[PDB]
């Protein structure tokens, strides 16, 4: 369910990186390989990356850690099946 | 403009009218009071507000 | 006929020349739907060239803001009229006053926010009734140039398309009067020079001795513009002197 | 003379008549401007602005 | 316990409208009722209009015919005003022919016994010529509501609009029915008009019929 | 065609995605604002009073 | 075809406490959402078979305007509570209640008797306080069995506005949904509370057994 983005904004005091976040989040559960944190109720992929704000479980931060744990799991793939 | 007449026309009173000065335990029933007719839509009334 | 008027009605009917003013009154000898034929009273007349008045009325046609203007006979079969009165109500008139819209039964007061601004709330007696219900008129043209690679055919042979298209087009090509086209269709089937390969002067001269033509063609038919319905009501065909008529012409 | 035509009529000489509603089936409080005026349709038509 | 409307009166005034009166009411139900019957009978009645017309000389409603003094179109309105009932099936298709100088009545069609024309002097047209003659196919079909041209859409078959209404305006009156020696129970007066196709009786019981299916929706009968 | 199974996509297509609405004399910012649709039959944008 | 409708049925009860429900009806014939909603609100607010506080008599009042010592309260405004004192009684029609106490607190409504058929939707539903161990309260309540509400103008005793009927608000939202060609419906959306004497889709099909039962001579 969506009306407002106002506790998403509350979370993240910027506003304007609250697009960026968001967009960030909805391209890698549209194009996007991943999977949703939060239940969908048959929503497009920027609700549900909004919702995701709302919970407080994704920020910037959040995304540059698994960023960086997938480009540690990059190595862990191709480093073992060719070695 | 329409809404700010339905309200003024909703929050106002006059010197008597259906129900004038009878006591109600809150809101729901001073609906069901008007809906029915029993009461006009502005007369001085106490009522319980929470 | 507006309830409420000024009594310049009849002047503005009667000065601005949409309806058929008798030039010499008398008696109602033909009333049709098309022509109103008179016969004219005596003091009125003149002894030599006998005499009767024969109005042509103007049916349905289009108007310059392409809305439709039309009269219709308002006198009865055998009627006295007089020198000077109204024969045919034109458009928006009603006995020889104007009347332009129509009247109502209004009221004023707010109903559940469907009138907030300026927005007016109608019921559904007025839309059953047909009482706002107008005739519109679209006029489309399809011109056939003198082009390149010999000029166009209007012929119903039209590539890539079938029976679908060809089910409301006659021996010739053009609509028929009456058929109820909405928008996609095809009206008028003009067909064009395609294959566009400009081939080699040593083609050209291989094309001339060997005798082989192109024989390839597109569609580019008159088509129903979007969104639009109706009906085919008259088919005008006009055509240069110096070249010969198709079947429907 | 508007007042007096109404009297011809059997309507009220006030000019304002008493509506109900369609919905709720009950009188609208302070009755209501009803009569015939003549509409006209402008040819501003939606389907072709649209 | 509460007491239980019968119907009790119906005045055919006129041959256009009459008036029901619904008795004995319990206090509360008479406006209920009321506002409940002329909303269903205004709504949900089935009527018998004319859907399709096919003048034999004629390609397209925008065209005139030598020799009637009213356009096509007119004749197609005229139509449209037409009040007629079937009986026994569900679209028919009637015909008119009519020849010589003088108005072209609703009463010059064929008859087809079980469809009655209950209105002999509603005039189509007028013919004004003695060699001039109409002849029309005129399908007339049951239906319900307002279903106009576009909605449900050879080159002869002309359609008007369906209009199939019986009714024209309901107006039902409530009073205190002074009766059974008790005070304080309602008397429901419905005038209701029609076109002339729909015995009263039974438009208010196919009405009370709607409003039992519509409640039938959530409740055991 | 506008085929039956159409109105389904559109309606599953339209339900988060925002429009701008923008009237035509445009001079604060407020003249355009962005909405959700909701489906019509008709041929006239309806528009929420108090904007 | 004439005689066929799009007949409905309840999707969901997307309810909050036991006293209230949201109820929604879909999808209706065009026109038929206000006057189903209509029917069922003026029957639900006129007239609803219930037993409810009718007229009341205190020890040592003969007067609304007044007062009794070690009430925190005032007469009138006991009067607001014994209002709204739910109450569903058996077989009796009408029958006579009383309550004495003598105590530092409050008084709820399991301080009134058992005796008779008189159950309490909640005990909880505090009639008043008191502040003083001498002060001893003594009222006599008579609960009367009606249709619906009849209030005090039109009726130490004292005039109590009798409010019979279950259900505290009725509002209904006919908004619009759709079938795949059809063009437009109606969505009833109920909304409604109860007292606690009855639970509230019970109070719908009440609602529709009597509006069912008053067409019984016609269909």
């Amino acid at each position: 369910a969506r009306v407002t983005v106002q506790d998403a904004v509350e979370k993240i005091g910027n506003r304007f990186d609250l697009v960026l976040v968001a967009a960030r989040r909805a391209r890698q559960m549209q194009v996007g390989g991943k999977d949703p944190l939060v239940p969908e109720e048959n929503d497009k992929t920027t609700v549900i990356a909004l919702r995701e704000i709302e919970e407080g479980l994704i920020n910037n931060q959040i995304l540059d850690v698994r960023e960086r744990q997938e480009q540690q799991e990059q190595e862990a793939a191709e480093l073992q099946a060719v070695t | 403009q329409d809404v700010v007449l339905g309200l003024y026309y909703m929050t106002r009173d006059c010197v008597n009218a259906k129900g004038e000065g009878m006591v109600l335990t809150g809101p729901k029933e001073a609906e069901r009071l008007y809906r029915s007719g029993l009461a006009s839509l502005h007369a001085r009334v106490k009522v319980r507000i929470t | 006929k507006p309830l409420v008027g000024t009594g310049m009605e009849r002047a503005v009917a009667v000065d601005s020349g949409v309806t058929a003013v008798a030039k010499r009154g008398g008696v109602v000898q033909y009333v049709d739907a098309s022509r109103i034929v008179i016969k004219v009273n005596e003091d009125e007349m003149y002894p030599g060239e006998a005499g009767i008045d024969i109005y042509n009325l103007t049916k349905y046609t289009r108007s310059n803001q392409n809305t439709c203007i039309n009269q219709m006979p308002c006198v009865s079969l055998g009627e006295p009229v007089e020198r000077g009165d109204v024969l045919a109500d034109g458009p928006s008139t009603d006995l020889g006053e104007l009347a332009l819209g129509q009247n109502m039964r209004v009221a004023f007061m707010p109903w559940n926010g469907y009138n907030f601004e300026d927005s007016i709330l109608v019921s559904e007696r007025v839309v059953q009734e047909d009482r706002f219900t107008t005739i519109h008129i679209q006029e489309l043209a399809c011109v056939s140039r003198d082009t390149k690679l010999g000029p166009e055919e209007i012929t119903a042979d039209i590539p890539n398309v079938g029976e679908a298209a060809l089910s409301k087009l006659d021996e010739s090509g053009i609509v028929y009067i009456g058929a109820e086209v909405t928008g996609g269709d095809i009206l008028v089937g003009k067909v064009t020079p395609k294959g566009e390969t400009q081939l080699t002067p040593e083609e050209k001269l291989l094309r001339a001795i060997f005798g082989e033509k192109a024989s390839d063609v597109k569609d580019s038919s008159l088509r129903v513009p979007n969104g639009v319905s109706g009906t085919v009501i008259d088919v005008q065909v006009f055509t240069r002197d110096g070249v010969e008529k198709d079947k429907r012409a | 003379e508007i007042k007096e035509l109404l009297k011809l009529g059997d309507l009220p000489t006030s000019g304002q008549i008493r509506l109900y509603d369609g919905r709720t089936g009950e009188q609208f409080e302070r009755p209501v401007t009803v009569g015939y005026m003549y509409m006209l349709k402008l040819n501003h038509l939606v389907d072709d602005k649209m | 316990e509460f007491l239980k409307p019968r119907l009790v009166d119906i005045e055919q005034v006129s041959s256009t409208h009459a008036k029901v009166t619904l008795e004995p009411l319990e206090r509360g139900f008479g406006h209920t009722l009321g506002n409940a019957l002329r909303r269903i009978l205004l709504s949900s009645m089935p009527g018998c209009a004319v859907t399709e017309v096919e003048i034999d000389g004629v390609l397209h409603e925008y065209s005139t015919k030598e020799g009637v003094q009213e356009d096509i179109l007119e004749i197609l309105l005229n139509l449209k005003g037409l009040a007629v009932r079937v009986q026994g099936k569900d679209e028919v298709i009637l015909t008119l022919n009519k020849s010589g100088i003088g108005p072209v009545t609703a009463a010059d069609i064929t008859h087809d016994g079980d469809v009655e024309i209950v209105k002999p002097q509603h005039v189509i047209c007028h013919l004004t010529d003695e060699n001039a003659s109409i002849s029309m196919r005129i399908k007339v079909q049951r239906g319900r509501g307002y279903v106009p041209a576009s909605t449900r859409i050879p080159i002869g078959r002309l359609l008007v609009d369906a209009c199939y209404s019986p009714v024209e305006r309901i107006a039902y009156n409530v009073e205190a029915a002074r009766v059974e020696q008790r005070t304080d129970l309602d008397k429901l007066v419905i005038e209701m008009e029609t076109n002339g196709t729909i015995d009263p009786e039974e438009a208010i019981r196919r009405a009370a019929t709607i409003l039992a299916e519509q409640l039938e929706a959530f409740v055991d009968l | 065609r506008e085929e039956a199974v159409v109105w389904d996509i559109l309606d599953e297509v339209i339900r988060e995605h925002p429009v701008l609405l923008n009237r035509a004399p445009t001079l604060h910012r407020l003249g355009i604002q962005a909405f959700e649709p909701v489906l019509i039959e008709g041929k006239a944008i309806q528009l929420h009073p108090l904007v």
